[PDB]
């Protein structure tokens, strides 16, 4: 927000973002330059390095849904030594919001899962268990 | 002040004393059964200054009186009782552990232990006090031994025990009480000997351990203590049993590599296979094997093995031959090998003589097969130096290996009666050496008849001595002694003073190498022979008679004969060698004695400077510790030519087959700094190839199984090179400088091929680091240090051990080293 | 020479070329305070016996918490002529950072002056500014003003009759190894307000200047209630100058009415 | 056995020294003429107008070498120097023209170690303390007997305690116990107090904690008293505000040097609190830290034992009876009767009679008591 | 007797040493040169042919060459005896000599004293078959930071991605920490412990730093092993609130993040996260493309019990005889460390009653008191 004043380091971290600022909307046409941006923490940022000349067209990268998420898990599945029997569009179903790399991860442990005994095919629910009493 | 409750328990333990007088009712049983529980309280209570005791003080005094009072009956023991508790805080040193343990004998149950501590070492000062008398008194000190050995045994206190035995004389008593739990403690306590004070007198220590060992089937490490009991006899009967064929075989391989030569023919189980193992006839293939696993079969250009990138006389011809030799230990060069071969053949020239040749020897040592094929193919003809050439090769390929066939015993034994003269020592050296430590007969008989060399040279009649010590190793030979004076009548007034002198002495020295107490006899035929001599290698006689000893009374008669100013130093040379081959063993003792080398080399003559660093050397070989390499620059950078050149090999030696970066590029500064010096950039340049022997696949060692047993081969050709090196300026700048071939004959591997059953490579995951003295530490020590998992086709290094792995096999020995076999039986996985 | 009339702090010519030493170079209402100071000061120092009975030792430090202008002056100047004993004043920030290095030096001539007027009093006004509470950065391993204190307090502990009296305007600064046993140990508070109090330091900072009869400096300390200390030596002055903007060194009542109109 | 060699060899080393070098002394010559030749050649080696820092060490012969002005240089070392002392950061000596490395001298180093230890030998002995002596027995196993006799522990296999923690109520003779601790044993005791590693800034708590471990390593294996710990991270919260999260950073940084993952010396650590049951759970881990005592309030014949030992220099009247003190059966610290007694005394002096009386003490109870 | 005799003999010695330095005589006082000789001429005149200088090359500018030198005296020089132009490398230490100021010879990187010594190359003194009532995780934990090292073509014949990233967490104190020393110590590739305190400075700017060359002496080095602990300290929530003025550590956080896994390789470097609390960890660092094997070390059963039990009984002076899964029995919900903490208490309480034998008594009395406290 660059109005905060907690303390020291803060004041240099907004020195940086208004050279920032600067070295895009200043008198420079700036026409040789292509900035592109990646953040998480959305919401707070700065209100002028927000847009509208200095980062527009603010792409959002959304939850995969079910297909997304069947398509990480192939891709990432290309090179795997997978057998003539699969689910995918099931695993991707039992995802269960499994947005993130957890679909890479869960494709190299299962790779260690097979080789556990040296095999190249899918159990399906030791996949799910590298996935990852009372009522039932 | 006090406590009210402490006055209280005192004035009643008084009250009670004072009435004892004399026997009746409550007085005699009773009254001390009350005083009797009081101290059963204390000792279970704490080492707190016991109230009962610490009061009493006069009372010890009245107890005595009441003893002395009553009649004897069912007192006087259990009055002694309370009588020897305060004898042990007060008094009474032996007549209350005498008498008030004939009574209640053994069960210190209310005692505690350091009771029983105490009245040990009572016992055991006493035994020490009676001299070979007092039978009858001493009969009551066997029975306190037996009372007293098992309950050691079983509390924890084992080393004790073995105190208790070694200070009585008891050693063999402990075979009745040993037990399935502590035989490992106690065999390790007594290879732990070195002070060995019975050894002297006799190896009471050795004999008892195995008797233990033979009690309980550890064939192995029994046959280790019998080969340190210098007893081929007794080694032969501990290899008798042949109860298992596996630990058979590994005891086979055990006497194999020691290379002591066993005798039988086609009369017993798996004879042939253990007439192989212990001829070694697989070490060259296995050895090769390993090369290949992790392949290192790549010839090396001298300056490749320096890096003369970074920045031809014989003399540097040949010292290039030597590094190449010494780098490539058995990997057959091949092509590079003929490359140097024509190299070295083209620049002959005055010492270009058979040295290359028996170099060529050693890039194929233990290669009977190729090594013989390639010198026969190409080698003989003219030049008998080349013949020579040939004859050392064939020495040097048999050397330390073992087989009926005699391709250089025949060999040397038909060209031994040729005129040349450097031929016919070539000849005899490489017989000598091919079967160094055999200790055989036929090449004596052969040898010593041709020991006359009226007709030859003093250096020939040394050589020959040499090679008569090298068979001989310690055997005394009665024909080598009778050969050497022959040798000594046929002796010269000045020959001794003008070179190679030593060799007599020295073979003298090889065949009577640490006998022990023959040593006197030794020193007879040193006064015995009254040539017109600066004594001086009647030193070295002395000397390499005596060896192999961890105490310092011979150190310091040769400590101090050196330290008489010779205002001759050579005497003083010998003198500290001496000293060095007495310490080699106990780590502490070594530490120091180099220390004690450095002081010689700072305040002493240039003799004595010369002398020190060969010293160092022996007692650090392939041990290259950084500050002895500091100290070796340092004293080899010295001005005197001589202190250099003793400087440069010793370091060189302890470098031998390590090839540690910082020595090499410590080295390489040195060669650059001395540009301008021929022999020593000779000196240097076999440094570099001792760093980088077989590419430090070899590495000659006097000691050996976890610093316990004695290289007796090894031993006789360092103490031969060193000799030699004692004066480098004549005896090696100069015609022979072939003891360093005498050396490599010496070499031997560091190595853990764990050929399992029918010599199958299994291989296994071992946990390899440096040594923790097991001894003392708190329960079953970690002697790996910096865990190093590398699988079985590791090299350890001069001071770490192996742990193998949790259960995956069961390993025939325990002091895991060279060919070894692993029992595929765990437990339970 | 050999050093031989050289501490190692001094100056020394240099050759040029080959360096080498040579030629040395040279170099009013106050009265529960002034009571209870006066009882822990001098009945330590008057009669040491008064502890040997008790097994105890003498007390040898206490503290001053004084507000600005009030205390920390009437009571050591009490003090001072009250006590026979040398009475030595290393009052201010006499160990700032304004002379390092030589600020230990004159902390042990300090200790030697203070042995060799035994017994002393060390009158300090305001550690705070040497003496501030220690924290922060340091904590030993500085070489300033906290390497001076850790001096001073190894060299503290031992007196056996100097005393010594810190002071300070505010007690929230304070040193928990100078405050621990075997230093300075015993604390009192100073009232900022009094009449007499203010009446008595006004005539007092009124001395050094030419005032003029028939005048009521009762009368100008009531006017001025609401006053501190040290503010009343800043109303003697501003009063001053007003009797110089009237003109005439008469400095009167109409002049002390203005200044302390002025002053509140 | 392990006796005889010791015994034997140490013979051998008294023979072997004292006679040859004896027998050099008595030709004294050779030796003092070439210690004399080798120190002027030395000297020789240049020693003009000199100084170095060294940054760090390449190898043997070869280091990195800075000065005031940056002069990072590079040289190579002259084995003149004592070697082994090259520590990084130390103060090394350089030729002025090739500034070549000849000597380090530092002699001085921060007085972290002066501040934090200060009266290593405290007027209060095991003597002063009286009472408590289960605490007192228990304290002595777990730190001075280990270091006393390094014998038993080694024979027997395990290794001392390494934390110990004694808590109790706000003042029971903990400083008191860590105090004759540091004065019986003969190491360098560090006192250290929980209201200064809280420092002003991040990094800083952790830093200057790490610091005070290394310090203790280094200089002496001795005990660390550390003094009340809850005001500092009181177990591990959900480090939310960021004064707190970065306390219980410095508690885990504690935590790492109680026992990391790399080793730890023979430096023991003893744990001061008054209130236990709020501190980390993770701390007190068995493995870091054993035997925690109580140190409770003294009871009545404990309070007449501090009475004794507080009023043995004190020469009391015979008209003072210390029983009046006992008769309370209330909070009653050791500090508490130090206070009663030292203000029973400067009543009396107030009062001008030399003698303390009843009346007195009596006043001093009430005036004392704060509840 | 022999307590008596070691007094004698050590008496003895410290008489000859006393001796022998007042006899003789060698000290330092202000520098020194002990050891004898060490002459050093040729080293003067070669230090002339050298004592170089060093600075940070930028650029070589020409295909001659143009090495670009900053220091107090910027430069721009070229050529040496020296070979291997730059070493194929710009940004070096370069260590150029004077006197024209082109010979030249590379260095190593400079890096702050604290990276230089978290290298902890020292090898922790534990083993396998040291560790009992975590077999799976340690399973886990040799599979996957062995596998890809040891004969690990066949980790490569399946076409399955090597899992790079493991999180240690459970309760405090079950061995995670005895388990990462024993990793540590069988380990042979580049070690580095990291200390989270070590991270935390005075402002931003040090531990985004120190990160950085850690990470670029990682990848330098062949193949890396770290072994971060005080995870817990170092990253946490990334929420401000309050944190505005504390976002330093946060920053620090997603600067490691980036290293770990951004827009370049990380290169072959393992990384094991210490911690006793995973849940305060962030989701950007816990995301499994970065920790991809968490393991969690949960409370030893009666046979891992037991098995610690006997580990710490590898001791001597203990009893011939002891029944340890009736000890195990005894303790439940007992951590390895209690067992430990039990053995020792059984060691203290043979001592307290002057006894050399640790026995099953001695183990029940320990127990009873731990269980009481
Ligand atoms: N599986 C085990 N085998 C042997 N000892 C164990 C085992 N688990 C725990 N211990 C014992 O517990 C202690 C190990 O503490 P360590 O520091 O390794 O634990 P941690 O799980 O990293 O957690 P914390 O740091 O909270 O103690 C040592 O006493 C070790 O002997
Ligand atoms: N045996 C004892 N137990 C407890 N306190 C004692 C003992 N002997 C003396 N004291 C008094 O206790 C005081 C110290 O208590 P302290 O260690 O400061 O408690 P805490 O550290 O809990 O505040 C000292 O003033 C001392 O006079
Ligand atoms: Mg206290
Ligand atoms: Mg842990």
């Amino acid at each position: 927000k660059r109005f905060d004043s907690e303390k020291a380091g803060d004041r240099e971290v907004q020195r940086t973002m208004l050279e920032l600022l600067n070295q895009l909307d200043g008198f420079q046409p700036n026409t040789q330059v292509k900035v592109i941006a990646a953040t998480n923490r959305v919401d707070i940022l700065d209100p002028a390095l927000l847009r509208s000349g200095r980062l527009d067209r603010k792409i959002e990268f959304p939850m995969p849904n079910e297909e997304a998420r069947a398509r990480i898990m192939q891709i990432h599945s290309r090179k795997m030594n997978v057998s003539p029997d699969v689910n995918y569009e099931e695993l991707a179903r039992c995802t269960d919001d499994f947005n993130g790399a957890q679909c890479k991860a869960v494709c190299v442990e299962a790779g260690m899962i097979a080789l556990r005994r040296g095999a190249t095919e899918l159990t399906h629910e030791d996949y799910m268990e590298g996935i990852l009493q009372y009522y039932a | 002040e006090l406590s009210e409750e402490d006055k209280q328990l005192q004035d009643e333990l008084e009250m009670l004393v004072e009435r004892l007088g004399e026997k009746d009712t409550s007085l005699y049983r009773p009254a001390l059964e009350e005083l009797r529980r009081q101290i059963r309280s204390s000792t279970t209570s704490m080492t707190s200054v016991p109230k009962p005791l610490k009061f009493l003080r006069p009372h010890y005094g009245k107890l005595k009186e009441i003893y002395e009072n009553m009649a004897p009956g069912e007192n006087k023991r259990f009055a002694a009782d309370i009588i020897s508790v305060l004898a042990m805080t007060m008094s009474g040193e032996r007549e209350c552990l005498k008498y008030r343990l004939v009574g209640s004998q053994e069960e210190l149950a209310s005692w505690g232990h350091e009771y029983v501590r105490h009245l040990a070492g009572e016992v055991a000062k006493e035994w020490q006090e009676l001299d070979d008398a007092e039978k009858v008194q001493r009969e009551p000190l066997l029975t306190l031994v037996k009372e007293i050995v098992p309950y050691n045994m079983a509390h924890n206190a084992e080393h004790e025990a073995c105190d208790l035995l070694m200070e009585i004389e008891q050693v063999d008593m402990l075979e009745k009480d040993i037990d399935e739990n502590a035989y490992a403690k106690v065999c390790l306590y007594l290879t732990s000997c070195v002070n060995y004070v019975p050894e002297p007198e006799n190896s009471a220590l050795l004999r008892c351990a195995l008797g233990v060992f033979r009690k309980f089937s550890r064939f192995p490490e029994a046959l280790r203590l019998a080969l340190m009991l210098n007893d081929m006899e007794l080694v032969e009967d501990i290899f008798t049993s042949c109860k298992d064929v596996v630990v058979q075989k590994q005891m086979a391989f055990m006497l194999g590599r020691h290379g002591v030569f066993l005798e039988l023919s086609e009369d017993v189980e798996e004879y042939e296979d253990l007439t192989e193992i212990m001829s070694n006839v697989q070490l060259n293939s296995n050895f090769l094997a390993l090369a290949r696993e992790l392949d290192i079969m790549e010839p090396k250009v001298p300056d490749d093995i320096y890096k003369t990138h970074l920045e031809d006389s014989a003399r540097m011809n040949l010292a290039s031959s030597f590094v190449n030799g010494f780098v490539n230990a058995a990997f057959g060069q091949d092509k590079l090998l003929t490359d140097d071969g024509n190299k070295w053949l083209y620049k002959n020239k005055d010492h270009g003589m058979l040295s290359a040749a028996a170099s060529l020897g050693m890039i194929l040592l233990w290669d009977v097969d190729g090594g013989l094929t390639q010198i026969d193919k190409y080698l003989y003809s003219s030049e008998d130096y080349i013949k020579s050439g040939a004859l050392l090769a064939c020495g040097i390929v048999n050397s330390g290996v073992r087989n009926e066939c005699d391709p250089a015993l025949a060999l040397l034994s038909d060209y031994v009666l040729h005129n040349s003269n450097t031929m016919r020592l070539g000849s005899i050296f490489g017989l000598g050496l091919a079967y160094a430590g055999s200790n055989r007969e036929d090449v004596l008989t052969l040898l010593l008849p041709v020991m006359g060399d009226s007709k030859s040279s003093m250096e020939v009649a040394g050589v020959t001595a040499l090679a008569c010590g090298m068979i001989a190793v310690g055997s005394c030979n009665g024909d080598v002694t009778s050969t050497i004076l022959q040798t000594i009548m046929e002796k010269s007034e000045t020959e001794l003073k003008d070179t190679y002198a030593r060799w007599l002495p020295l073979g003298l020295g090889l065949n009577h190498l640490g006998k022990g107490e023959a040593i006197e006899a030794i020193l007879a035929a040193l006064e015995v022979v009254s040539e017109p001599f600066r004594s001086f290698a009647n030193t070295l006689v002395d000397v390499c008679a005596y060896a192999g000893s961890g105490n310092v009374l011979k150190v310091q008669q040769l400590l101090h004969i050196c330290s008489e100013h010779f205002d001759m130093g050579a005497h003083q040379g010998v003198a500290v060698l001496g000293i060095a081959l007495i310490a080699m063993g106990e780590e502490i003792g070594a530490e120091m004695a180099l220390r004690t080398f450095g002081h010689l080399l700072r305040y002493g003559e240039p003799t004595l400077r010369r002398a020190v660093p060969l010293a160092l050397a022996l007692i650090s070989v392939s041990n290259p510790r950084l500050n002895i390499l500091d100290t070796l620059s340092k004293f080899s950078h010295d001005a005197d030519p001589e202190v250099s050149y003793n400087s440069i090999f010793a370091m060189g030696m302890v470098g031998s087959g390590t090839n540690n970066a910082r020595l090499a590029a410590m080295l390489r500064q040195l060669a650059q700094y001395h540009a301008k010096d021929p022999n020593n950039l000779f000196m240097v340049r076999l440094a570099q190839g001792l760093t980088h022997l077989g590419k430090g696949t070899l590495t000659l060692c006097p000691y050996h199984s976890d610093r316990q047993l004695m290289s007796q081969v090894a031993v006789a050709g360092l103490l031969t090179v060193l000799v030699s090196f004692l004066d480098v300026r004549n005896i090696i700048l100069g015609k022979s400088h072939y003891v360093l071939y005498g050396l490599v004959a010496a070499m031997q591997p560091r190595m853990l091929v764990t050929f399992d059953e029918e010599l199958r490579p299994l291989p296994v995951s071992v946990r390899v680091g440096q040594a923790v003295d097991v001894v003392g530490q708190a329960g079953k020590p970690k002697t790996i240090t910096g865990f190093q998992t590398h699988t079985t086709p590791v090299l350890l290094a001069h001071g770490e051990r192996a742990e193998l792995a949790t259960e995956e096999f069961l390993p025939v020995t325990p002091i895991l080293e060279g060919f070894v076999i692993l029992r595929k039986n765990p437990n339970y996985d | 020479i050999d050093i031989n009339d050289v501490t190692p702090n001094c100056r020394v010519a240099l050759r040029n070329d080959s360096y080498t030493l040579h030629k040395i170079l040279p170099n009013g209402g106050l009265d529960k305070q002034i009571k209870e100071i006066k009882e822990v000061i001098e009945l330590p120092v008057k009669h040491p016996e008064l502890f040997e009975a008790l097994g105890i030792a003498q007390p040898k430090g206490v503290l001053l918490y004084g507000p600005p202008g009030t205390g920390k002056t009437l009571l050591a100047r009490a003090v001072a002529h009250h006590t026979d004993c040398t009475f030595i004043r290393v009052s201010g920030s006499e160990l700032v950072q304004k002379f390092i290095g030589e600020g230990a030096r004159m902390v042990r001539e300090l200790f030697v002056m203070a042995r060799e007027h035994a017994p002393s009093i060390i009158f300090m006004d305001e550690i705070d500014s040497i003496g501030s509470s220690r924290l922060e950065g340091g904590s030993g391993g500085d070489s300033e003003v906290q390497r001076t204190m850790l001096e001073l307090l190894n060299q503290l502990d031992a007196t056996k009759n100097i005393k010594v009296i810190m002071a300070t305007n505010r007690i929230d600064i304070l040193d928990s190894a100078l405050l621990r046993p075997g230093r300075i140990d015993r604390k009192i508070e100073f009232p900022p307000p009094n009449e007499e109090a203010r009446l008595d330091i006004l005539k007092i900072h009124s001395r050094k200047m030419n005032l003029t009869r028939g005048i009521n400096l009762r009368k100008i300390a009531e006017l001025m209630p609401g006053a501190s200390g040290a503010e009343v030596k800043g109303v003697c002055t501003e009063a001053g100058m007003y009797a110089l903007r009237e003109r005439r060194v008469h400095v009167t009542q109409e002049d002390f009415e203005m200044a302390v109109a002025k002053v509140m | 056995r392990l006796k005889l060699l010791k015994l034997e060899r140490i013979k051998d080393y008294l023979l072997m020294e004292e006679e040859f070098i004896r027998n050099q002394e008595q030709m004294k010559p050779l030796e003092e003429k070439q210690e004399e030749e080798r120190s002027k050649v030395d000297d020789l080696r240049g020693t003009p107008m000199s100084v170095g820092t060294l940054e760090e060490i390449i190898d043997d012969n070869h280091a990195i070498v800075s000065t005031s002005v940056g002069s990072e240089h590079y040289v190579s070392i002259l084995s003149f120097v004592d070697k082994d002392l090259l520590e990084p950061g130390c103060s090394v000596l350089l030729n002025h023209k090739v500034h070549a490395v000849i000597g380090v001298l530092m002699d001085d180093t921060d007085p972290l170690v002066t501040v934090m230890k200060v009266e290593k030998a405290p007027q209060e002995t095991y003597a002063d303390i009286g009472g408590l002596d289960n605490q007192i027995q228990e304290i002595k196993e777990s730190v001075e007997l280990p270091l006393t006799h390094p014998e038993y522990y080694e024979e027997m296999g395990i290794k001392p305690p390494k934390g110990v923690i004694l808590y109790g109520p706000p003042g029971t003779g903990k400083t008191l116990l860590a105090k004759a601790v540091a004065n019986q044993t003969s190491a360098t005791f560090l006192r250290v107090v929980g209201s200064e590693l809280i420092q002003k800034y991040l990094g800083d708590g952790p830093k200057l904690v790490r610091e005070l471990f290394r310090v203790a390593e280094e200089h002496a294996p001795s005990i660390v008293f550390i003094d009340e710990i809850d005001a500092i991270g009181t177990k591990r919260y959900d480090s939310n505000s960021g004064g707190e999260r970065e306390i219980q950073r410095t508690m885990l940084e504690l935590l790492n040097q109680l026992d990391g993952f790399d080793s730890r010396g023979d430096v023991k650590v003893i744990m001061a609190t008054n209130r236990i049951e709020t501190l980390d759970p993770a701390l007190i881990r068995p493995g870091r830290i054993d035997r925690k005592i109580e140190f409770p309030l003294p009871d009545e014949k404990t309070k007449k034992r501090i009475f004794q030992i507080h009023t043995s220099r004190m020469t009391l009247a015979d008209d003072v009876t210390l029983d009046d003190l006992i008769m309370a059966k209330d909070d009653l610290s050791g500090a508490d009767i130090k206070a009663i007694c030292t203000e029973a005394g400067l009543m009396a002096l107030r009062e001008r009679r030399m003698k303390v009386t009843n009346e007195d003490f009596k006043k001093s109870k009430e005036n004392v008591l704060y509840k | 007797t022999y307590s008596r005799q070691i007094k004698q003999v050590e008496d003895d010695i410290q008489q000859l040493l006393k001796k022998i330095n007042e006899l003789t005589g060698i000290k330092e006082s202000d520098t020194g040169l002990a050891p004898p000789a060490l002459w050093d001429l040729a080293a003067d005149k070669q230090t002339l042919q050298s004592e170089q200088p060093l600075q940070v090359a930028r650029c070589t500018k020409i295909i001659k060459y143009i090495i670009n030198v900053k220091q107090f005296a910027k430069f721009v020089v070229d050529l040496s005896d020296q070979v291997a132009p730059t070493d194929i490398e710009e940004g070096m230490r370069v260590g150029v000599d004077r006197n024209k100021y082109q010979i030249h010879i590379p260095l190593p990187p400079k890096i702050d004293p604290t990276v230089t010594m978290m290298q902890v190359e020292e090898k922790p003194d534990v083993t396998y078959s040291d560790v009992g009532g975590c077999k799976e995780q340690i399973e886990k934990l040799r599979e996957v930071v062995e596998t890809p090292l040891l004969h690990p073509e066949r980790f490569v014949n399946l076409g399955i991605e090597p899992p790079k990233g493991v999180l240690l967490f459970g309760p405090p104190g079950t061995g995670k920490t005895l388990c990462a020393r024993a990793v540590a110590n069988r380990t042979d590739a580049c070690f580095i412990r990291v200390i989270g305190s070590e991270l935390v400075q005075k402002y931003v700017g040090e531990g985004a730093r120190m990160v950085r060359e850690l990470f670029e002496m990682a990848r330098t080095k062949k193949a890396c092993l770290i072994f971060f602990d005080e995870i817990d300290a170092i990253g946490g929530a990334r929420f401000d609130d309050g944190a505005g003025g504390d976002n330093e550590v946060q920053r620090t956080m997603l600067e490691l993040i980036n290293q770990l896994d951004g827009f370049d390789p990380r290169g072959n470097i393992k990384v094991l996260m210490a911690t006793n609390r995973p849940d305060t960890l962030d989701p950007a660092l816990m995301r499994p493309g970065r920790l991809d094997r968490k393991i969690e070390f949960s409370l030893p059963d009666l046979e891992g019990r037991t098995h610690i039990f006997k580990i710490h009984a590898r001791s001597m002076s203990v009893e011939r005889d002891i029944r340890f899964e009736l000890l195990a029995r005894l303790c439940p919900n007992s951590t390895g460390a209690e067992i430990r903490s039990v053995c020792t208490e059984a060691g203290m309480f043979a001592i307290r009653a002057r006894r050399k034998i640790a026995t099953e008594k001695d183990f029940l009395e320990a127990v009873n008191k731990v269980i009481k406290s």
